[PDB]
RNA sequence: AGCCAGGAUGUUGGCUUAGAAGCAGCCAUCAUUUAAAGAAAGCGUAAUAGCUCACUGGUCGAGUCGGCCUGCGCGGAAGAU
């Protein structure tokens, strides 16, 4: 029940990633099954207040990015250690 | 303070009792003390408290609202605070005097007696 | 009237309304609670 | 209070405070205190710290200790010239970088945990914040 | 008024200073030298003393003699290396904490 | 009973003849009648009932001696000879030492019925089932 | 948020106490009357009483209440020619 609206990542690495935190943005990543990895950019402000509740870990999520919807399940998610921020977060395929 | 499905409870519970009901009688509960409310209690004591009123729907977005259905005697009534009651036995007997004869007393306010059905 | 630093609101009465510079902290039932400089 | 009761060596030269904090989330508790600044923390304040939490909410709950010091931390003397070889030991310190939950809380209510934490959180010499149960 | 100067309370026993002994010396006159290293306050000479060990008080007295190498200062600081003697006591060990304490005297009156 | 002003409460024993070992001198300084005690208190006092606590509501002004007007009986006193026992406990809420059966605490406080709010005769029961609680007496309904 | 009322009966809840009656503590924190009222948030009493808040009614009337992450400030900030 969950929509997710992101886009492709243009550029990557550490210099790449610190540029999206300074515009609201973090790295991702979904992953799984036969076909390949592919780095996704997701929001903050959208994000940040979903997975306060407890369905987020649980129930399946679609993540829209370019009339896509790959349908995906959320694994491990990196926190910004002396803040309420998001670093990075893995997705499963489903 | 309820939210609308709770609220609910209060309003249907009013407009079943539009067709079916038969006396009312109105009273200003505005400045008064619980102990002038408990004279109505202890008059119900004899006919068990259930089968009487003056719980208060007196709200002009409740009672109001249920009144439109039929018999609109709620025109100039809204005005100040009303006490509404209804009751599906009930004749029209002495039960108007006990209200009457307390002013003696003087009940703190009366609202000028507006009258009901 | 204390001066301290922290306003700490105790009871109800209390205020918090900054005049000047300084902000103070004024209470009507209990003259004990005024304090300054914070 | 609250050292090694044996130690390997026991001296440390003096060793530099650097990188970020490793456990992000809370694995015992379901509530805790997370320290947000950095800077050296002795033994006396987290003694000190743990004593406040001792007597707050009575009996119901439980609190883990989370950090330790083991950095012996030698003191010179006043009248002394330098040199002459290194000071003796004389109070621990623990190193913690941001983000480390130093503090613990399982068996208090949320509201009531807040205050536990405000007491303790005047102790530490640097910024404390509130976490919550995190589970991934 | 004559009846509240009989009073003699003194109500403070404050700490002046605590001091941990280190490293015993031994001396003729006093038996034993326990070198100190003061913690917190000032040590004075005259002032009554607290011997302690883990919580609970081995041993009291009264300090006769306040030396440090061979001035022999009435008065140390803290963090400043101290030595201490004192007549009547035995056995010195380690990780022990002497506790100094200044008297007064409060005052009194009749009511 | 119109507006407060001055009132008195204090549960006096009706055991022995004209006694006031609670009171005496102290019943009011408002300048009570010693002498009408015998008079009107006793009267209505042998009448019902001896034993039990007897409160009392005085209302005096510039009348001297008084009548006075029913009371109603308290329910902590009913927790003591239609109940377990009559001395107490000590120990907290945390131990049980007594028990209630349904037999008990229902026209026992049917007695009650003079002054009370409560419209219900069967409200009457659940009411007390609160009361029990305090103590934390279990009742097998 | 003001103004205009109530703010309770059983019940001094049990227990500890010289006495604590909602308000020094401990445990339980329900059930009637109910528009609505917590066996009690604070002041007060030797202890009752008294007077308020929460909750809810009338009046008036459309934006209101409390947090989280930050831009840049306020106090904290007292020294000798
Ligand atoms: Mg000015
Ligand atoms: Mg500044
Ligand atoms: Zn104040």
């Amino acid at each position: 029940m969950f929509t997710i609206n992101a886009e492709v990542r243009k550029e990557q690495g550490k210099g790449a990633s610190r540029r999206l935190r300074a515009a609201n943005k973090f790295p991702a990543i979904i992953y799984g099954g036969k076909e390949a990895p592919l780095a996704i950019e997701l929001d903050h402000d959208k994000v940040m207040n979903m997975q306060a509740k407890a369905e987020f870990y649980s129930e399946v999520l679609t993540i829209v990015v370019d009339g896509k919807e790959i349908k995906v399940k959320a694994q491990d998610v990196q926190r910004h250690p002396y803040k309420p921020k998001l670093q990075h977060i893995d997705f499963v395929r489903a | 303070m309820a939210l609308n499905l709770q609220d609910k409870q209060a309003i249907v519970a009013e407009v079943s009792e539009v067709a079916k009901g038969a006396l009312s009688a109105v009273v200003a509960d505005s400045r008064g003390v619980t102990v002038d409310k408990m004279t109505e209690l202890r008059k119900a004591g004899r006919e068990a408290g259930v089968y009487m009123r003056v719980v208060r729907n007196t709200l002009l977005r409740r009672a109001v609202e249920g009144t439109p259905f039929e018999c609109l005697k709620d025109a100039f009534v809204g005005p100040t605070l009303i006490a509404y009651s209804m009751e599906h036995p009930g004749a029209a007997a002495r039960l108007f005097k006990e209200f009457a004869k307390a002013n003696a007393k003087f009940e703190v306010k009366a609202a000028a007696f507006e009258g009901e059905l | 009237m204390k001066v301290r630093a922290s306003v700490k609101k105790l009871c109800r009465n209390c205020k918090i309304v900054k005049r000047d510079g300084v902000i103070r902290v004024i209470c009507s039932a209990e003259p004990k609670h005024k304090q300054r400089q914070g | 209070m609250l050292q090694p009761k044996r130690t390997k060596f026991r001296k440390m030269h003096k060793g530099r405070n650097r990188g970020l904090a490793q456990g992000t989330d809370v694995s015992f508790g379901s509530f805790g205190l997370k320290a947000v600044g950095r800077g050296r923390l002795t033994a006396r304040q987290i003694e000190a710290a743990r004593r406040a939490m001792t007597r707050a909410v009575k009996r119901q709950g439980k609190i883990w200790i989370r950090v330790f010091p083991d950095k012996p931390i030698t003191e010179k003397p006043l009248a002394v010239r330098m040199g002459k070889g290194k000071g003796n030991v004389e109070y621990w310190v623990a190193l913690i970088q941001p983000g480390k939950v130093l503090y613990e809380m399982d068996g208090v209510p949320e509201e009531l945990a807040r205050e536990a934490f405000k007491l303790a959180a005047a102790k530490l010499p640097i910024k404390t914040t509130f976490v919550t149960k995190t589970v991934m | 008024a004559a009846m509240s100067g009989m009073l003699s309370p003194e109500l403070k026993q404050q700490i002046i200073g605590l001091a941990e002994v280190r490293d015993v010396f031994k001396s003729p006159k006093f038996g034993a030298i326990a070198g100190c290293m003061v913690t917190e306050g000032v040590v004075k000479r005259h002032n009554p003393i607290r011997v302690l060990r883990d919580n609970v008080v081995i041993y009291e007295g009264e300090l006769e003699s306040l030396r440090r190498f061979k001035d022999d200062v009435n008065e140390v600081r803290n963090g400043m290396e101290c030595g201490i003697g004192v007549k009547n006591y035995n056995d010195v060990r380690t990780g022990d904490v002497i506790e100094v304490f200044e008297i007064i005297e409060i005052q009194r009156t009749i009511a | 009973a119109k507006k407060v002003q001055a009132y008195v409460k204090l549960q006096v024993a009706a055991g022995m003849a004209n006694p006031s070992p609670p009171v005496g001198p102290a019943l009011g300084q408002q300048g009570v009648n010693i002498m009408e005690f015998c008079k009107a208190f006793n009267a209505k006092t042998d009448s019902i009932e001896k034993g039990l606590p007897i409160p009392v509501v005085i209302t005096v002004y510039a009348d001297r001696s008084f009548t006075f007007v029913t009371k109603t009986p308290p329910a902590a006193v009913l927790l003591k000879k239609a109940a377990g026992i009559k001395s107490g406990s000590g120990k907290p809420n945390k131990d049980k030492v007594g028990k209630i059966s349904r037999a008990q605490l229902q026209e026992i406080a049917q007695t009650k019925a003079a002054d009370m709010t409560g419209a219900d005769i069967e409200a009457m029961t659940r009411s007390i089932e609160g009361t029990a609680r305090s103590m934390g007496l279990v009742v097998e309904d």
